[PDB]
């Protein structure tokens, strides 16, 4: 929605 | 274990096709013409991102031709490009193979915003300085990104290296030749774009960069809204009602319209009290109604807000060395060559 990648070290997909 | 081979042309260097092999393919995001894959080059083990773009059979792809001539440490590097099928039947897609950067500035911004914490100012200086460098580089070619936003600012959080990505809206602007006004994403559109101007310059990237700086200082977008009216009201609440001279600098077709009558809110009250005054001073020189009054990217790099980065003793919070900041080229400095006095400190 508002993120580029599904994955990030700062959150959960 | 599945290894895929395609013939592909290197992003830079000679126009010579070569066999490229990659493995460990996995979906990492969405694109307008198909999903975005992560892959690992077999020859080097480097991670790459592969995204699909519709190839126009009439004209050369504007994003491809722009990326093949760009080479800058703060811009995502095009490794290879090739053609293939994809989502829609009977369609040929352009595949852009990019160096993979795992995080963005938006992810870091929301990480601190959710925790009700301020992003440390040293990271604000680093990210914005690298962004203005990438803008000064592409603007020197006459290229305007036209879609500056935190999600398009790739970031390696360990080394604090920033790379500008997504040149799908980028265009070499020619004065006297009109452009579409529907570019740039909500929250970050310059007021002349909200006014539907077809005659605009690369200074729309500088407004968008000012919106990014303000968001990093506020913990939330400075000019939110789902329509241009709601966005314009938030802009007017800060900058005040645009004068008729200012509207003519944006879009003279809008000079006689009825706008909300609001006096400007003081810049020192837009942000929290503990915001560094240099950051506030820089934002006031970026978020200006009159496009020619905004700082150029190279002028922004020399602003006093980034003086800490030119300290010979500046160190990252974790303790690492700061990334490359002063390797300016003649092309990058061409808009104002004698500005290298400030930009290149004596220890560089
Ligand atoms: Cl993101």
């Amino acid at each position: 929605r508002e993120f580029r990648f599904f994955y990030s070290v700062y959150a959960d997909p | 274990s599945k290894v895929t081979t395609v013939v592909a042309t290197p992003g830079q260097g000679p126009d010579r096709p070569q066999e490229v092999s990659y493995t460990d393919t996995k979906v990492i995001g969405n694109g307008s013409f198909g999903v975005v894959y992560q892959a690992k080059l077999c020859d080097s083990g480097e991670l790459v991102a592969i995204k699909k773009v519709l190839q126009d059979k009439r004209f050369k792809n504007r994003e491809l031709q722009i990326m093949r001539k760009l080479d800058h440490c703060n811009i995502v590097r095009l490794r290879y490009f090739f053609y293939s099928s994809g989502e829609k039947k009977d369609e040929v897609y352009l595949n852009l193979v990019l160096d993979y950067v795992p995080e963005t500035v938006y992810r870091v911004a929301r990480h601190y915003s959710r925790a009700k914490q301020t992003l440390p100012v040293i990271y604000v200086k680093l990210y914005m300085y690298q962004l203005f460098r990438s803008l000064a580089y592409i603007h020197s070619f006459g290229i305007c990104h036209r879609d500056i936003k935190p999600q398009n600012l790739l970031l390696d959080p360990d080394t604090a290296v920033l790379k500008l990505c997504d040149f799908g809206s980028a265009k070499q602007l020619v004065r006297g030749e009109p452009n579409v006004s529907y570019i740039c994403s909500r929250y970050y559109r310059a007021p002349e774009l909200i006014f539907g101007a077809t005659d605009y310059t690369s200074s729309i990237d500088v407004w968008s960069a000012g919106c990014v700086l303000a968001e990093l200082l506020l913990g939330q977008p400075i000019f939110p809204g789902d329509s241009g009216v709601d966005q314009l009201v938030e802009i007017i609440k800060v900058l005040g009602t645009p004068t008729r001279e200012q509207i003519r600098e944006m879009n003279p077709n809008y000079t006689e319209f009825k706008f909300p009558q609001i006096k400007a809110h003081p810049w020192t009250k837009v942000f929290r009290p503990r915001t560094p005054p240099e950051a506030i001073a820089l934002c006031s020189r970026l978020l200006e109604y009159t496009p020619t009054a905004r700082l150029t990217p190279l002028e922004a790099c020399a602003h006093s807000f980034f003086d800490e980065l030119r300290d010979p003793n500046v160190k990252l919070p974790n303790g690492r060395d700061t990334p490359a900041l002063f390797n300016f080229t003649t092309q990058e400095l061409s808009s104002n060559p004698p500005l290298a006095t400030i930009l290149i400190p004596p220890h560089a």
